[PDB]
């Protein structure tokens, strides 16, 4: 989605159609679509002025430009009004990008035109500054919550191998309070499930038969408990993990697991009570962003087309929407058009006008 | 790339510069004089009069 | 600016890079020399050519002068 913001030196009422009405003459013989470009009228001083404010402006520019899209894609991240296939981009003065830019309007509520540009362009590099922090700080704040969040998901994710046991073992599962035995959980491939429990009753001396059962299978393996006397917990292992069974490090612990699951359940919650806020201070910043980008667009013009066409600042500023295929004669057509003013001061960027590209 | 008309262009667009800056620099001018007006009027009324009360 | 010492190799070039930063905001000073001096750096004689702009604005005057010294131009008159 790109549009062309363009300037003539507006000399000929004429250039107010010439640049959107006169098929005759205008973008792609009047195919293309453009629309009026609201400028204030500011004041200027020496041209040596003018000449730093270009050059602050261009440096603004780029800077909110990166600003305003790496917000975007931090929403894009967020997946909320803004995806990287559908959804190009957010909503800017409440209306889609599409309609911002083409009914753009000047926001003299954060930009008086009292005022200087120097003050203009310190105000609008002030506030998007802010915002850009602002969100900087947020996102980071929420791009570790959901770090920490996929973390315990990871944490309790995976086969009874490996996943943790917080969902699967009961108080039931354990011999508790005995002062010989302890019941440990040990996984058999669920091939060797059989020979488990044929096998675990005989594989250490002083263990407790016919107490294994299962607490829990899965594709692989199965997970049983069996009892046994504490000192021989040792044989018990060993000759377990001899037989090709392999013996997790777990005991009941009724504090841990809930402590896991109450982080998560809290955790999750957390990451919905910030996802509402996140998209309304994302959104909010993103309008902003994209008001005051194209705000910067607007001064750049302003500049450039005073300090190549001198005062009065009387220019005749037009948006174009270009039209697939068409950029070749369009340029053709405005290179013909005001190619006279210049000559040769103006391939990568340099033409005979006021020009500038907005990558939507 | 310019020519004989359009170097005169170029220096009326100066001239334009040098009359736009002399104009705004002369109005400031005249602003700083008047809060200085305001300023030093004060400084001297309020520095004597003070002297005068002290001896009163 | 100054009527200096330049083959005419960049000033075709240096007037659009003038026009590029500024749009002619000042008029430049043309010469040329008939039998040029020969120049120092050259080590022989070169016929030198001289079209500089002088300019007021300071940022801009700064600029110039980067160009000058990027630029294969004759500048250091007082």
């Amino acid at each position: 989605t790109e549009f062309w913001l363009i300037s003539a030196p507006g000399e000929k009422t004429c250039q107010q159609t010439w640049e959107k009405l006169h098929a005759a003459t205008t973008k792609n013989n009047n195919l293309a679509v453009s629309s009026k470009f609201n400028i204030p009228d500011l004041k200027v001083g020496t041209l040596d002025v003018l000449v730093g404010l270009s050059d602050e402006l261009a440096k603004l520019d780029a800077f909110v430009e990166g600003v305003v899209k790496k917000v975007a894609q931090y929403m894009a991240d967020v997946l909320e009004d803004s995806k990287d296939k559908v959804q190009e981009n957010l909503l800017a003065s409440g209306v889609d990008l599409v309609t911002y830019i083409t009914r753009f309007q000047w926001d003299m509520a954060k930009y008086p035109i009292k005022q200087s540009l120097k003050n203009i362009s310190e105000i609008i590099a002030k506030g998007v500054t802010q915002i850009d922090n602002d969100l900087k700080s947020r996102a980071s704040a929420y791009n570790n919550l959901k770090g920490n969040l996929q973390n315990l998901e990871r944490k309790n994710a995976g086969s009874l191998l490996t996943r943790s046991l917080a969902e699967i073992v009961k108080k039931d599962d354990f011999v508790l309070d005995s002062e010989y035995l302890v019941t440990l959980l040990v996984v058999v491939p669920k091939l060797n499930h059989n020979d488990w429990i044929k096998q675990y009753e005989t594989l250490a001396e002083m263990v407790v038969p016919r107490s294994s059962n299962v607490l829990s299978e899965d594709q692989d393996s199965y997970l049983c408990n069996v009892t046994l006397f504490k000192k021989a917990v040792d044989d018990f292992r060993h000759k377990a993990r001899e037989n090709k069974f392999i013996v997790r490090d777990f005991q009941y612990n009724e504090e841990e697991m809930r402590a896991d699951k109450e982080e998560m359940n809290r955790l999750s919650t957390d990451k919905k009570k910030q996802f509402g806020p996140l998209v309304r201070w994302l959104k909010v910043n993103f309008s902003e962003a994209f008001i005051a980008w194209i705000h910067i667009k607007a001064l750049r013009v302003f500049v450039e087309s005073v300090l190549r066409y001198g005062l009065p600042v009387n220019f005749q500023a037009m948006l174009l929407q270009p039209n697939k295929k068409s950029v070749k004669k369009l340029r053709e057509v405005l290179h013909e058009l005001y190619k006279h003013l210049d000559s040769s001061a103006a391939q990568q960027e340099y033409y005979p006008y006021v020009y500038y590209k907005i990558d939507c | 790339a310019l020519s004989d008309a359009d170097v005169q262009k170029q220096i009326k667009h100066m001239m334009a510069f040098i009359e736009q800056e002399a104009n705004e620099k002369a109005e400031e001018i005249d602003a700083k004089a008047e809060e200085e007006f305001n300023i030093e009027k004060g400084r001297l009324v309020q520095t004597q009069r003070l002297k005068i009360m002290e001896y009163y | 600016f100054v009527a200096g010492v330049i083959n005419r190799e960049r000033i075709p070039t240096f007037e659009r890079m003038l026009w590029r930063v500024c749009r002619g905001n000042v008029f430049l000073r043309q010469a040329e020399i008939e039998n040029p001096l020969e120049d120092p750096v050259t080590g022989d004689y070169v016929h030198k050519s001289v079209f500089i702009i002088f300019f007021q604005g300071d940022q801009l005057k700064n600029r110039v002068k980067k160009i000058c010294e990027g630029f294969r131009a004759s500048l250091y008159p007082c």
